């Protein structure tokens, strides 16, 4: 019942350049504070404890500070390694972790690559009928997919699913999938899936007719 | 040389109770605490409680009240934690971590487990279906994939023509149905001009229910 | 003048040659006699501060009494990691003694002679000895027997570095009976309290921890679990493993209500089998000795936890602790560090 704010809760930053991470506890909590670290498919990491002391294995690019209910994390300057989510705790009074701050790449905004495809017809038979929208290597993440079927705004019907940022180009790749039942589906005759991003001046609209 | 090596993963049943296990190694058994602390999917890390293994001390994070036991094998350097009357919010990463302490307190943490994924719902074990999501025509690149759908447990794995082919795939995180069941695709761009000389064939590989696919997807 | 240091101690005590009692024939080859006429040197003016939490005289009296017990006690069969060793295990005499422990040349111990100090922080009224107080090396859990006693209040000591403190040690201005036997199956024992004089000192202590608490509701709750010997008053009587429940002295609602007054009765077990403190393992004993098995003893402190997990807007929780015996010997040596000249 000591909570810490970690915001923003994404940082975009170029790789070799500076980042500083903050947490915000809502009470003093002296100086027992410690940041970790966490990459895909590993355990977290202890980077600093004690608000400023650095754990043993991590380089002086690692820099902790903070005072009262405002700490700091700061890299000089971004590894490759060092693009992770990064939690605060604090143990002045049981344990409590922020929410987590990711650290991402930056780069040039690249728009999507933007690609619909019917439900097969194997499907179909099974009698059920699923609608996939492809947004393909875009970059900032932000992006918004919106379903219509004969003009109408399709909601809550649909699931998404991103990549995480691809170790090469630092794009993301995001599919839509529409779910509908085989009668709902042959009741309508277009689908059409459209794209809101950066790179766009004008959104993005694929259609098939079914 | 501190590890901590983690044991009692995968599905559990709601309603019932699970023990997961911790053997250390590398260091003084006895001189450390341990603290387990879970990660449930889009949610932040809470601590459960902490067992102080010297003599078997415990004590509780309140939300887990009722329903959470910490103890210990002090001679097999194992610990052991149980959690009760399971329900779905229980699906979470599961860490073992040992705790930095001083004569009178408790401190920051300094080594994790690897951590074990519980998952905890009544699905029946079931091997996907595929389905193909076959190209047309934009950009010089067209797309294609495979929709695997409806199966369970996780995880599923997936190639293009038995890894030969890398470039250009995006094998997308799995999706929880409101059926209970799991759903991927996985796309791969390639040259418009390759599809009528090129095979493209996905190798979808489910081990919990020894179901293996191989399905090519061809242009309509 | 002076600067803090850590050397190695030598130890002093009045233990006598002819006794076969195992702390005596410890002292007797470890340790060299007591000065008959000790001095204390008041430094005038002198402030200097002290850390309870942080005094190598706690582990240089660890490893004395590890050794004492490792040398005095005879167990049928060790089971130590690994390994299963067996052995004789004839009957011993035991009762602790007081041990002093003195510094050798170029080194002196301050003392901290302020009344209401808690282990940590400034001194006002310091001295300079050879050598402390005896101090009898008394293993046991829950409860600290046969200690000193504070001087006016109760204190709380424990370490402030965060909320998250491991044992807190209760020092108590008056002390309280206990008299534990096994009568003359065998193994059932009980310990008899005065309730009306126990109840007193925990409702003062109760208040303590309530000044010390940001003036919160406090209450009291059994162990959470693990080794019988922290659930249980766990303590060796004339070389007999003693395990008391002590539920009925932690009673929240003794602070009037009825049958709160009189005599209370904690039931006790002796084992044969432990756990052994020194952490390494466990040990099996031979049975019980015949005849009327006693000890009275001397409450003087009180070791506890303080629940972590709950929430609390009106109230702490805190259950009875031990285990750790290096709180045992912190609850005599707080008010001693050792400087170099
Ligand atoms: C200590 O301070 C007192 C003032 O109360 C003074 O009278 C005395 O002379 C001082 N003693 C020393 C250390 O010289
Ligand atoms: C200081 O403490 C000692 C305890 O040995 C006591 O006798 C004396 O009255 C106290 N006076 C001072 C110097 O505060
Ligand atoms: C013991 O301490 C309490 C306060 O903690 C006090 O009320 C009581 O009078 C003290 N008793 C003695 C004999 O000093
Ligand atoms: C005890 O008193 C000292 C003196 O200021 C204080 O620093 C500390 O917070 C108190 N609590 C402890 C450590 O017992
Ligand atoms: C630590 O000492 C401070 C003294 O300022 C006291 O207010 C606080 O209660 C102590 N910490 C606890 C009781 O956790
Ligand atoms: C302690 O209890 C025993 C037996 O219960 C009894 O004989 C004795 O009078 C009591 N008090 C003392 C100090 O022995
Ligand atoms: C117990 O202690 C009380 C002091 O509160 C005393 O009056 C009584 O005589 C003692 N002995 C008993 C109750 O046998
Ligand atoms: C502590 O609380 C009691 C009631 O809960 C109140 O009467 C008393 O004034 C409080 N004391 C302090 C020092 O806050
Ligand atoms: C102590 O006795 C109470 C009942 O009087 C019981 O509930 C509790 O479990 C006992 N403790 C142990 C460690 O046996
Ligand atoms: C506490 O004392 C009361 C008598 O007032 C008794 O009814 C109750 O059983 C006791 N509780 C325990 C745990 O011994
Ligand atoms: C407390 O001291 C008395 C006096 O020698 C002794 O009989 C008793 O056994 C001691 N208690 C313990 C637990 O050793
Ligand atoms: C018990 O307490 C009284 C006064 O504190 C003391 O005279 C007696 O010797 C103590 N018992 C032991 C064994 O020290």
């Amino acid at each position: 019942e000591i909570v810490l704010t970690q915001s923003p809760a994404t940082l975009s930053v170029s790789p070799g350049e500076r980042v500083t991470l903050s947490c915000r506890a809502s009470q003093s909590v002296r100086n027992n504070l410690a940041w970790y670290r966490q990459k895909r498919g590993q355990a977290p990491r202890l980077l600093i404890y004690g608000a400023s002391t650095r754990a043993t294995g991590i380089p002086a690019r690692f820099s902790g500070s903070g005072s009262g209910t405002e700490f700091t994390l700061t890299i000089s300057s971004m590894q490759s390694e060092d693009f992770a989510v990064y939690y605060c705790q604090q143990y002045n009074n049981w344990w409590t972790f922020g929410q987590g701050t990711k650290v991402e790449i930056k780069r040039t905004v690249a728009a999507p690559s933007v690609f619909i495809f019917p439900p097969s017809d194997e499907q179909l038979k099974s009698g059920t009928a699923s609608v996939v929208c492809l947004l393909n290597n875009f970059y900032p993440r932000e992006a918004k997919v919106q379903w219509k079927v004969d003009n109408a705004l399709q909601s809550g019907n649909s699931q998404e699913s991103v990549t995480e940022q691809d170790s090469k180009d630092s794009t993301y790749s995001l599919s839509s999938t529409l779910t509908l039942s085989k009668a709902d589906y042959e009741k309508h005759k277009v689908y059409a899936c459209e794209v809101t991003h950066q790179g766009l001046s004008s959104p993005v609209t694929k259609s098939f007719n079914r | 040389q501190v590890r901590l090596l983690q044991y009692g993963g995968g599905v559990k049943r709601p309603g019932a109770s699970m023990t997961i296990s911790c053997v250390a190694s590398g260091y003084n058994f006895n001189d450390y605490y341990i603290h387990w602390v879970r990660q449930a999917p889009g949610q932040g890390l809470e601590l459960m409680g902490w067992i102080d293994p010297s003599g078997g001390r415990t004590d509780y994070a309140g939300a887990f009240g009722d329903r959470v036991s910490m103890y210990r094998d002090k001679s097999m350097n194992t610990l052991y934690m149980d959690l009760r009357s399971l329900r779905s919010g229980d699906t979470a990463m599961y860490y073992c971590v040992r705790n930095v302490g001083t004569a009178g307190s408790l401190l920051h943490y300094d080594h994790w487990g690897l951590g074990v994924m519980v998952t905890v719902s009544s699905t029946k074990t079931k091997g996907p279906s595929v389905f193909p999501l076959a190209p047309s025509s934009s950009g010089g690149t067209a797309a294609l994939g495979c929709l695997v759908k409806d199966y369970f447990p996780e995880p599923v794995t997936v190639s293009w023509n038995s890894g030969a082919l890398t470039s250009g795939v995006h094998t997308f995180p799995a999706v929880l149905q409101s059926s209970g069941l799991y759903s991927l695709s996985s796309v791969v761009t390639v040259p418009s001009s390759s599809l009528g000389t090129q095979t493209y064939i996905c190798n979808v590989n489910h081990k919990p229910s020894n179901t293996k696919v191989d399905k090519r997807v061809e242009p309509k | 003048v002076w600067k803090d240091a850590d050397t190695t101690l030598f130890c002093a005590s009045d233990a006598k040659a002819h006794e076969t009692e195992v702390h005596n024939v410890w002292a007797t080859h470890a340790c060299v006699p007591t000065d008959p006429n000790p001095q204390e040197i008041h430094l005038e003016n002198v402030t200097e501060n002290f850390n309870m939490w942080k005094n190598n005289m706690v582990e240089q009296m660890q490893e004395d009494v590890i050794s004492l017990w490792d040398q005095s006690l005879q167990p049928c069969v060790k089971l130590t990691g690994g390994s299963v060793i067996k052995q004789a295990c004839p009957k011993i005499s035991f009762d602790p003694i007081p041990i002093h422990y003195c510094t050798p040349a170029g080194y002196v111990i301050l003392k901290c002679n302020d009344k209401n100090f808690n282990g940590t922080g400034p001194c006002k009224n310091v001295s300079s000895v050879q050598c402390t107080h005896g101090i009898k090396p008394v293993v046991s859990t829950q409860l600290l027997l046969n200690g000193s006693l504070a001087e006016e209040e109760i204190i709380i000591r424990s370490e402030n570095l965060t909320n998250n403190a491991k044992t807190i040690i209760v020092h108590l201005n008056k002390s309280v009976e206990i008299n534990c036997t096994r009568p003359s199956d065998i193994r059932k024992a009980y310990c008899e309290i005065n309730g009306t004089k126990w109840n007193k000192v925990l409702k003062q202590v109760t208040e303590k921890l309530k000044e010390h608490f940001n003036n919160k509701t406090i209450i009291f709750q059994p162990p959470s679990g693990g080794d019988l010997e922290i659930t249980m008053h766990h303590f060796n009587c004339r070389g007999e493993f003693f395990y008391c429940n002590t539920t009925q002295l932690f009673n929240n609602t003794c602070i009037t209500m009825k049958g709160c007054n009189g005599t209370i009765t904690l039931p006790c077990k002796i084992k044969q089998i432990i756990n052994m403190w020194q952490g390494t393992g466990q040990a099996m004993y031979a049975p019980p000795i015949d005849g009327k098995i006693n000890c009275v003893s001397n409450i003087t402190g009180i070791l506890l936890t303080r629940d972590g997990g709950a929430n609390n807007t009106s109230n702490e929780t805190f259950r009875p602790g031990g285990g750790n015996i290096k709180d045992n010997w912190r609850s005599e040596l707080y008010k001693y560090k050792v400087v170099q000249i």
